[PDB]
């Protein structure tokens, strides 16, 4: 505990992503229902 | 660091606007993403090393 | 016989599907889809690439 700040202990957590095929994991989202015919933005599993 | 571990996140909605708003974490560093913007972002794969 | 005729028909279609091709190449940046560099990076980031 007397070291400096250089020396003294540090957690790390990194934090890899494959963006491309089928999402596991997303964002927090509320999806909405879709529109057909329509001239509309979308987004698609995160393609937008 | 030498045997660092490795946790497979996958299979659940993820939530990352806890972890940028947290003031605990000293250094957050983003490398190809937009740590404000990963609220958004899906992922096919998430690797969380420690 | 209808040969050059023919091939200028193709030039241009050739020179355009080139064109439209250029639009999936990197040109180094994170992503050749402009959609996916701005979700993904913030603009003062993302205004690099």
């Amino acid at each position: 505990p007397t070291y400096g700040v250089g020396y003294q202990p540090y957690r790390v957590v990194v934090l890899s992503f494959e963006l491309l095929a089928p999402a596991t994991v997303c964002g927090p989202k509320k999806s909405t229902n879709l529109v057909k015919n329509k001239c509309v933005n979308f987004n698609f599993n995160g393609l937008t | 660091v030498y045997a660092w571990n490795r946790k497979r996140i996958s299979n659940c909605v993820a939530d990352y606007s806890v972890l940028y708003n947290s003031a605990s974490f000293s250094t957050f560093k983003c490398y190809g993403v937009s740590p404000t913007k990963l609220n958004d972002l899906c992922f096919t794969n998430v690797y969380a090393d420690s | 016989a209808l040969g050059k005729l023919q091939d200028v028909v193709n030039q241009n279609a050739q020179a355009l599907n080139t064109l439209v091709k250029q639009l999936s190449s990197n040109f180094g940046a994170i992503s050749s889809v402009l959609n996916d560099i701005l979700s993904r990076l913030d603009p003062p980031e993302a205004e690099v690439q």
